[PDB]
């Protein structure tokens, strides 16, 4: 015997986050701070030449949840807990093959509903405990126990994303990767960069020198007609960033689809 | 009675891998242009930047180790 | 006759490591202190150039731990000691072959139990002496003593990583290598040069000069509109990796599926 | 009765040669996966950067010098 | 007659190591002394410039193990003398061929125990005097007198290692060439002269000049904003490595296995 709640399984599909919590979870519960931001920029601080203000936390974050999206998209991955409620056609060759469906969105954290309907009467749902899934590639696959191809007849509810992780540098095949953390940090860090790269002297101002009464000063940024001032540091960034993302690319691999 | 009956796999090439979903409508766009009788004879058009056909298998099979087994 | 714990048998896998030290293990004792990132650094002090702070330990950590994190995909590597429960599919001729199974992460340190499960019931449980382990690969192997593929049939429990070299200059293939501690730190150089490279002189300064009532001075940086003031030690780090790595990659080799 | 019966060379072009260990693993997922009638007609996969297959013998054997003997 | 220790035959596998002095032996005994990087270094002295501290022996040692270790990978070998619990599969072929095996980790000082077991039980243990070695190459092969693979069926032991060169300018092919000790010095070279060329002068400053009241100085150093100050030593350290190591590779050769 075993104790369950019914959609989630130990056995295969292991319950792993609570549906209310998806609300609750956000940003700042997987470091993306704009602490960190201004973390990694230690030592250099932005603001506005002609006032005093620096730049707030709402910037920070519109970025950052703008990098996560960008990170969202340069790997397809779902990366935020959240619910889906998706429909996928009848495939006679996968359907044989114990029913295997490829999610449209991954990692999935638990599956809750996989039933089968012709008008929106569900003319048979599955038992929970014969439906079975590999969380990182998002498979799901059926084994019963004890035209060539029709639209839509089949329905899949699950969670996509990934959950924080809660031990020094591990995680689980459905827990976050340290890797896309500061990832989304780099990609955050490059449109700050650009940002700051235009406040290092005046506007457009490439060298400068005085000499008054005897009192002289000269001065050569980073600035050219032909690279920006912070250019340097989004070099370096770029870098970073294309071993960071083809390391972590063979962490999931590459996609197939049968045709 | 076990795998190994491709053909040939068609490779796409692209700076991104495609995402499933845009692969799955892919699919669905070819079963319901060519697969079957229906559409047998069509041509489909793809413009990515280059296609590539490599063949695992021969063009035709046919039995092996004949005049072994005679 | 032979002693020891039932999971454990000292002929094809041995114990390495009680369980409950898993959790004891951390970054402090494979030597990634920031001790050793600043010994590397000997000579060079980081710090605010507004006040008086250098950063904290928490910085220091905080990179060794996404460091560490990019060396475990830059090599598909499980580093640091922790439990795996994982499941695996059923395919005829790997499990005709003598039931090779070849772990998702790598090394294994040990072997805790190894079922094959139809429901979620165990229908056969092996005996402990039967199944053997391959420690650097992850293979495991059974050698039973007096359609073509099914999913999530069996069930293995293990545990992935690499312990502390006991012995100077040494290590047994279950035993961390003293490179990926050199390579670790070296990732966490490259982004503490990225950092210190921005706090030479005032920001996005190139060349300065004074000259007051006959008091004259000029400094010219490494900073350029084409490369970043730190670039050069970046540079020299990742022409060391490129050969670090590379020759550490032929210690673990290359990786095979059978299609 | 003596050598000579290779069929040909497969290699495996890397920046390292890999350790014997590393090598000796490959063989045993290979003779796992592929050796003997099992898994016979399946096709394995390796990333490395490129590999090639040179021929030592020609496709077919057969005997030699029949012409003389008769 | 003859007298030997019954592990060790004087033909085919000679005993040259005592198993206590494995522990005995260290990187002083080699030569790996902190005094020979200094004096590779003669006319240079390396200390921290705010303070009157060179930098301590731990560095030199700590930096000389990770040295070793490179080289322990750049070539698939065994330096230190270790011993070595080694388990290996049942290959019809090599089985065949004289019970041919080819140990992990060479060259191979001696060996201990050769036994084919089935359940940990030594089914057979070989005569002493049957069983004979080769150095270098690390191969073990059986030459007896008066499925088709199987896995972890037979049980090696042996120590894995060279020896301190005896004679001058000679080597044995169980003992190390000076060579490795050169390699392995150049390569704790190449660390302390990344950590050098940061203290020329100030931090990041390529060039510097004075002028007050009369007084003018004016220095250019090695840094650039394209080069390190100490690039010039580890590009030459480089071309002679590139020379060294694929020299003595041709003193192991090209590694084969069977398919
Ligand atoms: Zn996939
Ligand atoms: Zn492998
Ligand atoms: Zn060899």
């Amino acid at each position: 015997s075993l104790n369950y709640e019914y959609p989630y399984h130990p056995s295969g599909n292991p319950k792993h986050i609570d549906v209310s919590e998806i609300d609750n979870l956000t940003l700042a519960d997987y470091g993306w701070s704009p602490d960190a931001v201004k973390a990694y920029m230690f030592g250099i601080v932005v603001q506005n030449p002609d006032t005093g203000q620096p730049m707030g936390d709402e910037f920070y974050n519109h970025i950052l949840e703008r990098a996560v999206g960008k990170a969202e998209r340069a790997l397809d991955i779902s990366i935020l807990p959240d619910t889906q409620h998706e429909m996928r056609d009848y495939h006679e060759t996968e359907f044989n093959s114990y029913m295997f469906v490829h999610a449209y969105r991954k990692p999935i954290l638990q599956v809750e509903n996989l039933q089968l309907q012709f008008n929106g009467r569900p003319i048979y749902k599955y038992p929970a405990n014969w439906w079975k899934v590999e969380h990182l590639a998002g498979h799901v696959q059926l084994f019963p126990t004890a035209a060539t191809f029709a639209p839509q007849m089949i329905r899949l509810e699950y969670v996509s994303g990934m959950l924080p992780r809660k031990k020094a540098g591990r995680n689980k095949p459905w827990e976050m990767p340290p890797e896309l953390e500061q990832l989304v940090i780099k990609y955050a860090l490059k449109e700050i960069y650009q940002v700051w790269g235009n406040l290092i002297i005046g506007a457009g101002i490439a060298n400068k020198t005085l000499e008054v009464d005897g009192i002289t000063e000269t001065i050569g940024t980073t600035q050219s007609a032909m690279y920006g001032g912070a250019s340097a540091q989004i070099l370096q960034i770029n870098e970073d960033i294309k071993e960071l993302l083809d390391g972590l690319r063979a962490y999931f691999g590459y996609n197939m689809i049968g045709l | 009675s076990h795998g190994g009956t491709t053909r040939g796999i068609l490779q796409i090439r692209s700076d991104q891998q495609q995402s499933q979903h845009a692969l799955e409508n892919f699919k669905r766009e070819w079963k319901s242009s060519l697969s079957g009788i229906n559409g047998s004879w069509q041509i489909p058009v793809v413009m990515a930047d280059d296609i590539k056909f490599v063949n695992m298998t021969p063009t035709a099979n046919d039995m092996q180790f004949e005049k072994w087994l005679n």
